DNA sequence: TGCCTGGAGACTAGGGAGTAATCCCCTTGGCGGTTAAAACGCGGGGGACAGCGCGTACGTGCGTTTAAGCGGTGCTAGAGCTGTCTACGACCAATTGAGCGGCCTCGGCACCGGGATTCTCG
DNA sequence: CGAGAATCCCGGTGCCGAGGCCGCTCAATTGGTCGTAGACAGCTCTAGCACCGCTTAAACGCACGTACGCGCTGTCCCCCGCGTTTTAACCGCCAAGGGGATTACTCCCTAGTCTCCAGGCA
C-alpha cells in the first residue's frame, strides 16, 4: 500500500497529457514518507516542550514553519489554512 | 462522503490519521492535523511535479524520469537546501565546467 | 585482492564525471583506500541491522537504513 | 608512396569532450562482478556464511558511487584554489579535512 | 583555369586545364557500412550552451556561436537543434561555406594551388574527400595498383582501419602539395557522428601566395621520394628506416 | 629596542590558546542582538540567552577561521584571504 | 549599524586563538556578514519557537533548542 | 526493602530511568532489564569522563575539575572525541596547536 | 520548584575513581548535560529499532543493538560487558 | 472485476486545556566615576605576485589480451505465513525512606608584590 | 656575546562558594490479578547460489611528444610593532513595573464501542 494512486491524480491535473515511470513513482513515494517523517517528528518535539499531550495544527503549522524555507513555508501555510477552514464551514 | 471530498484536497485523511495514531508521537490527536498535514503534502508533490513536467517537456519527452526529478529539484533555489543531503538514483548530476579549465 | 578489480579507467571515468581534467598518479590508490573505508562502515552498520534483524540474508531496507544512520538518504530503493 | 595521418588532437579536448560525456549520461560507472566480489570479501570479516540481495548490492553500488563524484567535486576546487590543473592526494586529504572526515 | 565541365574532353593526365577525365566527388561515400557506431545512442545530440538575442545583426551585432562556443573550441559542429537555428556559423561542412581555390602550374615537382585572394588565420578551405575502403581490400589493391607504375598515391589513413582512396573520384583538394614550411594543415571535425577531415590555415596568408600542408611522413615500399622546395630546412627523403605501416 | 614582526604574533597565538576568556565586548554585542531581533517587536531576553549566543557565535568563528588558516596553508601563504574563507564556506556546506 | 560595534581588535583576537599569524585587511568585513547571516538563522529559530510558547521572554532552553535544530548541541545552559 | 540500584550493583539510579522510559513516548511497553543495563551503559560512560578528568586536575596542579579539564579530557581521547564531535562546552576553549610552517 | 537532577549520583561516582577530588557546578551541569544527551540518544535509536521489526517491548536486546550502532570502538566492548555484567547480577 | 478490509456515522464519559486572579521575581531604564581599551599615525622589513627557464610525467593512439555480460538449467536454504499458549508487563492499594530545599562553615584559590630566571636581538 | 623585555616562583592575605546537616514530602517498593504479545512449531515456495558455453567490448601495455609543475629572482606594496590621545565599557547603586508562574473552576473534545458499507488492490 502507497500513495501512487494519488500521485496519479495530483499529476493528472497540473500536466494533463504527460505520464511517470515505476522508479521516479518510487521516488515520489519516498519523498511523501521523508517530509511526512520529519514533520510528523517536530511536532512530535513541539508538543513536549511545553507538556502537552496533543498535537494540533497550531503544532503541525509550528513544524511547517521551522523546516520549509521562506517563500515555500507562506504556501503551505496558506494551503493548510484554507484546507483546515473549508472543513469545518 | 470521506474528509479529503469535505476539505477538498486529493491525499486521503483517514491514512494521515491511522499513521498519526500508530507511530508513536503523542498521546492524543486532534481533528485539523492530518487535513493540514495532507495539504501540505500536496502541495508539495504538485510543485515537484509541475516543475518535473517542466523539465520533461524541456527536452522532447512525455514520461517523467529521475534525470528531469533530478535536474527538476537541482535546478531550484529552495527545494535543492530542503533536499541537500539526499541522494537521488539513476539520477546523475548537473553539467558545468570550470571556466579555468576551458581554452 | 579483490580492492584491484575497481580498475583505473573506472576512477577515471568518476573523475570525469566529477569534472576533473587532468589526473595524477596516485588518486587511484588514495581513492581505493576511501571506498574501502566508506564501504566498511556501511557493511558493518548493515550487518548490525541484519544480525539484529534475526535473518541471515542481508536486504537492501537494511542499507537504506545504515545509509539514513551514516546522513546519506537515498531514494528509490524503498 | 606512403599513407600520411591527418593530425593527432591536442591534450584536453578528447578529456573534455568526456567530462561532458560522462555528465550528461546517468549510468554505473564501475563494473558489476569486482563490485560484488569486493562487498563479499569485506562483508565476510563481520559474519560468515552471508547472503545477499541484488537491491541491496545496487544501493551500494548508487551510493559509493555518489560518495566519490561528490568528493571529486570539492578535490577540483582544492585543486583550481591551489592555482593547478593536477589533482594531487593532498587535495583529497584537504577536502577529507575540511569537510570533517 | 579550373572549369569545371561535365563533357569529358582532350586531355590526359595532367588535370590543370581540364578537369573532365576523372569523376568528382561530392561528400564520401561507403561500403561495408553496419550500424555499429556512437552515432544515435550518446551522441544523440551535444548541444551548445548559449543563450543569443538573434534580433541585432548589422549594428551592435555579434556573429553567432563564434570562438566563445562550447562545441568549436571540442572540435564539433553543432545539429540542426541549434538555440541560434539557421544563423549558427559552426556548420561549415554542411552549408559548404569554402575559400577561393585556383589550380595553375607553380613548380616541376607537380600541380598544387596558390591563394585567389587574402585569407586570414583559422578559416577553412577544403574538405579531404574520396572512397573509404576497409580493412582486407587495402593490402590487396596496394600491391594490385604498385604494379601500374603509378607517381601520385592518394591515400590518406583516417584511423587505424580505415583508409581513404581519392584517385577513382576527388575534389580539388587532391592537388595539394608539401613542403617543409607548412602554413596550412589539417584537423579532425566531427560532424554528424561521423568523422570528417577538413584544411585549415594557420597565418595571414597573402593574395598569390603558396597554399601546402605538412605531411605526416610515410614510406611503403622499398623505394624513397624527396621534396623540390627547400624553405630552409627541407630533409626530402623519408625519416631514416622506418617500417611502421 | 623592537621585535621581529611575527614574535608578538606568536606570543599573542600563545596566550590566546591559553586563556578561555571572551573576546567580544557585551553591550556592542548585545545591541547587536536586539537590533537583528526585530521578526517580532517588542521583545524581551533573558542574560543566559545571549551569554549562550556569545559561546556559540565565538566558536563556529575560532572553527571557521582554523579551516581558512588550513586553506591559506595549503595555498603556500601564510596570510588568510577572503578567499580562503570563500573556499572553507564552499566545501563546509554552506 | 551595530555590527560595526565588532571591532578589528576583537576580530584579531578570534584570530589568534584560531592560529592566524598574518591578517589581511579585508576580512573583517568578510566576517561580520557570516556572523550576521548566523545570528540571523539562530534568532530567528529562538524567535519562533518563542512566538510558539506564547511568551515575550526569549529564554536560554529557545536557544539551546534553536542550536539543537542546527546541530552545534551546546552544553552549560540547561 | 532494597532498591534495584542495590540488588543490580550499580550507582546510578533504576526507577528514574524507568520513568523516563515509559513517560517518553518511546513504546508502549518496557522490559525489566533495559533500565538496568540503560544505567549500567551511563555509568561506565561517567566513570570514564572522570577519570580522565581527575587526570587533568592532577596534572594542572588543581583540586577540582573545570570546563577547561572537561575539554581536554575529551578532546586528548581519540573515541570521546569521536563520540562527541559536534559538542561545544561552555567554557572550555580550545587546544594548543602551532603549524610547523608558521614558526621557525 | 522540586526539579530532577544526576548531581548526587555523579558525586558518588566521582569518589570512587577519585577519592580527593572536587568538582564544580559547571562542570556538574555539563556532566547532567552529558548524561541527558546520551540517554536521548540511545533511547531514541532503541525507540528506532523497536518500530522496524514491528514489535512493541523495548528490551535489553533493543537497547545493546542501540549501544553498539552508537558507541565507536572499545567502548562499546565495555559498555555491553559492563551492561551484561550487570544485569547477570540483577536475576540471581 | 471480486471482495474484503479499512473508513465513515452516532453516542457517551472523563479528563485535558482554556480563563481568570494574584504574587513577586526579574527585566529594563538611569546617573556617575575610573580607566582599560579602541582609534590614529608612522617608519620599515617581509612576503605576495609576476616573469622565466627546464625536465619529466601524463595525455593520445594502436594491437593484443582478458574477463564482463547474456542466455539456459538446476537445487535448495531460508523468507514468509499461520496456529497454541504461556509467561511477562500493565494496573491498583498501601507504605515508607531516599532525595530536593534551606541553613551555616571553613578552606582552595585568586590578587598582589618582591626576587630571580629565560628568551630576544643588534 | 650582553642590555632588556617577558616570565616563573614564593609567600601573604582573605573571601565566597563547595560541602555537611536536618525536616519533610512524594515517588519507588511490594503484593496480587488479568489480559495478550511473542516464542515455538510447522508447512509452502521463491529467489539466491552454482555451473556452463559463447561473444565482444573493455582493460593492458608500449611508444612518443609536449604542456605544465617546480625552482629561482626581482620588485614594491602593505601589514606590523610602537607611541600617544580619546572614548565608552564596567562597576556600583537605585527604582518602577511587567510578565512568568502557580491555583482553582468549568466546558468541550477526543478515545472507545458498535454498526454499516464502499475504495482500492491484485
Ligand atoms: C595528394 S598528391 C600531391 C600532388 C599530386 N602529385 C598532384 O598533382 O595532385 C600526393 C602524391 O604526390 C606525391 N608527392 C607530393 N609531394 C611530393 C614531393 N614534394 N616530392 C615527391 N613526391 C610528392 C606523393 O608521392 C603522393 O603519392
Ligand atoms: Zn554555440
Ligand atoms: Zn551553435
Ligand atoms: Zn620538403
Amino acid at each position: 500500500e502507497s500513495y501512487s494512486i494519488y500521485v496519479y491524480k495530483v499529476l493528472k491535473q497540473v500536466h494533463p497529457d504527460t505520464g511517470i515511470s515505476s522508479k521516479a513513482m518510487g521516488i515520489m513515494n519516498s519523498f511523501v514518507n521523508d517530509i511526512f517523517e520529519r514533520i510528523a517528528g517536530e511536532a512530535s518535539r513541539l508538543a513536549h516542550y511545553n507538556k502537552r499531550s496533543t498535537i494540533t495544527s497550531r503544532e503541525i503549522q509550528t513544524a511547517v514553519r521551522l523546516l520549509l524555507p521562506g517563500e515555500l513555508a507562506k504556501h503551505a501555510v496558506s494551503e493548510g489554512t484554507k484546507a483546515v477552514t473549508k472543513y469545518t464551514s | 462522503k470521506t474528509r479529503s471530498s469535505r476539505a477538498g484536497l486529493q491525499f486521503p485523511v483517514g491514512r494521515v490519521h491511522r499513521l498519526l495514531r500508530k507511530g508513536n508521537y503523542s498521546e492524543r490527536v486532534g481533528a485539523g492535523a492530518p487535513v493540514y498535514l495532507a495539504a501540505v503534502l500536496e502541495y508539495l508533490t504538485a510543485e515537484i511535479l509541475e516543475l518535473a513536467g517542466n523539465a520533461a517537456r524541456d527536452n522532447k519527452k512525455t514520461r517523467i524520469i529521475p534525470r528531469h526529478l533530478q535536474l527538476a529539484i537541482r535546478n531550484d533555489e529552495e527545494l535543492n537546501k530542503l533536499l541537500g543531503k539526499v541522494t537521488i538514483a539513476q539520477g546523475g548530476v548537473l553539467p558545468n565546467i570550470q571556466a579555468v579549465l576551458l581554452p | 585482492d579483490n580492492i584491484q578489480g575497481i580498475t583505473k579507467p573506472a576512477i577515471r571515468r568518476l573523475a570525469r564525471r566529477g569534472g576533473v581534467k587532468r589526473i595524477s598518479g596516485l588518486i587511484y590508490e588514495e581513492t581505493r583506500g576511501v571506498l574501502k573505508v566508506f564501504l566498511e562502515n556501511v557493511i558493518r552498520d548493515a550487518v548490525t541491522y541484519t544480525e539484529h534483524a534475526k535473518r541471515k540474508t542481508v536486504t537492501a531496507m537494511d542499507v537504506v537504513y545504515a545509509l539514513k544512520r551514516q546522513g546519506r538518504t537515498l531514494y528509490g530503493f524503498g | 608512396g606512403g599513407v600520411m595521418k591527418p593530425h593527432r588532437y591536442r591534450p584536453g579536448t578528447v578529456a573534455l569532450r568526456e567530462i561532458r560525456r560522462y555528465q550528461k549520461s546517468t549510468e554505473l560507472l564501475i563494473r558489476k562482478l569486482p563490485f560484488q566480489r569486493l562487498v563479499r570479501e569485506i562483508a565476510q570479516d563481520f559474519k560468515t556464511d552471508l547472503r545477499f540481495q541484488s537491491a541491496a548490492i545496487g544501493a551500494l553500488q548508487e551510493a559509493s558511487e555518489a560518495y566519490l563524484v561528490g568528493l571529486f567535486e570539492d578535490t577540483n576546487l582544492c585543486a583550481i584554489h591551489a592555482k593547478r590543473v593536477t589533482i594531487m592526494p593532498k587535495d583529497i586529504q584537504l577536502a577529507r579535512r575540511i569537510r570533517g572526515e | 583555369d579550373d572549369f569545371r565541365d561535365p563533357q569529358r574532353w582532350k586531355e590526359c593526365a595532367k588535370q590543370g586545364k581540364m578537369p573532365c577525365y576523372f569523376d568528382l566527388i561530392e561528400e564520401n561515400v561507403y561500403l561495408t557500412e553496419r550500424k555499429k557506431n556512437k552515432s544515435h545512442r550518446d551522441i544523440k545530440r551535444m548541444q551548445c550552451e548559449c543563450t543569443p538575442l538573434s534580433k541585432d545583426e548589422r549594428a551592435q551585432g555579434e556573429i553567432a556561436c563564434g570562438e566563445d562556443c562550447l562545441n568549436r573550441l571540442l572540435m564539433i559542429e553543432c545539429s540542426s537543434r541549434c538555440p541560434n537555428g539557421d544563423y549558427c556559423s559552426n556548420r561549415r561542412f554542411q552549408r559548404k561555406q569554402h575559400a577561393d581555390v585556383e589550380v595553375i602550374l607553380t613548380e616541376k615537382k607537380g600541380w598544387g594551388l596558390r591563394a585567389a585572394k587574402d585569407l586570414p588565420s583559422n578559416t577553412f578551405v577544403l574538405e579531404y574527400c574520396g572512397e573509404v575502403l576497409d580493412h582486407k581490400e587495402f593490402k590487396a589493391r596496394v600491391k594490385e595498383y604498385a604494379r601500374n607504375k603509378n607517381i601520385h598515391y592518394y591515400f590518406m589513413a583516417l584511423k587505424n582501419d580505415e583508409i581513404i582512396d581519392a584517385t577513382q573520384k576527388g575534389n580539388c583538394s587532391r592537388f595539394m602539395n608539401h613542403s617543409c614550411e607548412p602554413n596550412c594543415e589539417t584537423q579532425k571535425w566531427t560532424v554528424n557522428g561521423q568523422l570528417r577531415v577538413g584544411f585549415f590555415t594557420t597565418k595571414l596568408v597573402p593574395s598569390g601566395s603558396e597554399l601546402t600542408f605538412d605531411y605526416q611522413f610515410q614510406r611503403y615500399g622499398k623505394e624513397a621520394q624527396k621534396c623540390f622546395c627547400g624553405s630552409a630546412n627541407c630533409r626530402g627523403y623519408l625519416g631514416g628506416e622506418n617500417r611502421v605501416s
